[PDB]
């Protein structure tokens, strides 16, 4: 599970190289299976 | 045609699809040169 933005979304999937797919998680190129993302955005988000 | 440069260049995942046309062809090359080499050896080897 992720709080990932959402521009870096495209990052969460087998090949990609960017500062999540890097620093934070990265997926084997071999990797089996979904990803599914959904803004959760009333859930995590406040105006400060 | 260098494999350090791509290794160099490219990050693995964009990498992989590049050496791969690469292997297959010199892979492919080798074949057909035992393959050439072959039927030269059978030549040879019935004058032999």
């Amino acid at each position: 599970s992720f709080v990932i933005r959402g521009d870096e979304v495209r990052q969460i999937a087998p090949g990609q190289t960017g500062k999540i797919a890097d620093y934070n998680y990265k997926l084997p190129d071999d990797f089996t299976g979904c990803v599914i993302a959904w803004n959760s955005n009333n859930l995590d988000s406040k105006v400060g | 045609s260098v494999l350090n440069d791509i290794l160099s260049r490219l990050d693995p995942p964009e990498a992989e699809v590049q050496i791969d046309r690469l292997i297959t062809g010199r892979l492919q090359s080798l074949q057909t040169y035992v393959t050439q080499q072959l039927i030269r050896a059978a030549e040879i080897r019935a004058s032999a």
